[PDB]
């Protein structure tokens, strides 16, 4: 049971988003279906819509003439239409599985932000250690003026784990965003081992992979 | 057309706690009601549904209790691993569809205060090359969620270029936040020593760093 959302990270104001979720673990059969839930970040879920086995479409009537949902057994699909995007439906967007009702698995859920801005990709910097060296050094990298979220990033292709802590990211006044990552390692490692962090900007679809000398 | 939840309710550790939906004859009365928890940064979880019953694996710490237009979740033997947001589901004869609740934080009171880790960087090589100097300070690991983050240039308080995020709940129910100083090449070579300031429950923790 996985389900999975795709689209667009970044939607232009009076334009269409199009999501798509594909499924796992079921097929709109017995009374089951999938349903669409969003929430702004930090706020309260949203129901949107939801399909079931009838091809029943059930919609929100605070989004009149803007919802069409549609399903896909075949190619196990299933698409959502939101026409007139605004900026206060920037929003990440889940699709959930509901079987009276009941939802019953949620998605990762889709960010996406509607903005009259232009995607801009990251400059990345690496944040060296002296910290006149203690037991422990904390080296990261600056992930630098981006828009539109999300950013990932890994250690070493995500064989380092143990010490990473990748911070929620700031918003400047010029519309841009920008994060760090950090990770604690013993100070007697900064030879033994090299140290590249993995910056994964799909909405730009630029990746970095930086190391972090010195 | 009503679907009404306090905001933030709390709780004292090992005891129990409601969290309740008010509404009107169109929603809770007459219709099922569901509950979904949703802990910091991860995807909501389903509760209860069909107003009493939970599914397996489901810690039976909850309940969900029904009473005409009122809905209620409770949780005994409370701990801080409860502390998420809470949502209850159901339909509106009044609307087309489904209604989520506002949503209610739970807060659990009998956590210890925690000084917050500051690490901080000057700017980096590649950066001041471009002609630009940003200063990362991390604050980590402090309880409760409320710092004040100051900035000091030779010990002067520095009164632009500076942004600081709002508190963040991490894995361990503490908190994390980030401030940057962003400057030009020349206004980081300008002084000898810039400063971060981290004021956490009155205690102030100052992290210095020199372009020498």
């Amino acid at each position: 049971v996985t389900l999975k959302e795709s689209g667009p990270a970044l939607v232009k104001p009076t334009q269409t988003l199009t999501l798509t979720c594909t499924f796992s673990g079921f097929s709109l059969s017995t009374g089951m279906g999938v349903g669409w839930i969003r929430q702004p970040p930090g706020k309260a879920l949203e129901w949107l819509a939801s399909i079931y086995w009838d091809d029943d479409k059930y919609y929100s009537t605070s989004l009149k003439s803007r919802l069409t949902i549609s399903k896909d057994t075949s190619k196990n699909q299933v698409v959502l239409t939101m026409t007139n995007m605004d900026p206060v439906d920037t929003a990440t967007y889940y699709c959930a599985r509901v079987r009276t009702d009941r939802i019953d698995y949620w998605g990762q859920g889709v960010l996406v932000t509607v903005s009259s801005a232009s995607t801009k990709g990251p400059s990345v910097f690496p944040l060296a250690p002296r910290s006149t060296s203690e037991s422990t050094a904390a080296l990261g990298c600056l992930v630098k003026d981006y828009f539109p979220e999300p950013v990932t990033v890994s250690w070493n292709s995500g064989s380092l784990t143990s010490g990473v802590h990748t911070f929620p990211a700031v918003l400047q006044s010029s519309g841009l965003y920008s994060l760090s990552s950090v990770v604690t390692v013993p100070s007697s490692s900064l030879g033994t081992q090299t140290y590249v962090c993995n910056v994964n900007h799909k909405p730009s679809n630029t990746k970095v992979d930086k190391r972090v000398e010195i | 057309s009503v679907l009404t939840q306090p905001p933030s309710v709390s709780g004292a550790p090992g005891q129990r706690v409601t969290i309740s939906c008010t509404g009107s004859s169109s929603n809770i009365g007459g219709y099922y009601v569901s509950w979904y928890q949703q802990l910091p940064g991860t995807t909501p979880k389903l509760l209860i549904y069909q107003d009493n019953k939970r599914p397996s694996g489901v810690s039976d710490r909850f309940s969900g209790s029904k009473s005409g237009t009122s809905a209620s979740l409770t949780i005994t033997g409370l701990q801080t691993e409860d502390e998420a947001d809470y949502y209850c589901l159901s339909y509106d004869t009044s609307f087309s569809g489904w209604r989520f609740g506002g949503g209610t934080r739970l807060t659990v009171l009998g956590q210890p205060k925690a000084s917050p880790t500051v690490t901080l960087f000057p700017p980096s090589s590649e950066e001041l090359q471009a002609n630009k100097a940003t200063l990362v300070c991390l604050i980590s690991d402090f309880y409760p969620g409320v710092v004040k983050v100051a900035w000091k240039a030779d010990g002067s308080a520095v009164n632009a270029g500076v942004e600081t995020t709002t508190p963040s709940k991490q894995s361990n129910n503490k908190y994390a936040a980030s401030s940057y100083l962003s400057l030009t090449s020349d206004q980081w070579k300008s002084h000898k020593s810039y400063s971060c300031q981290v004021t956490h429950e009155g205690s102030t923790v100052e992290k210095t760093v020199a372009p020498a």
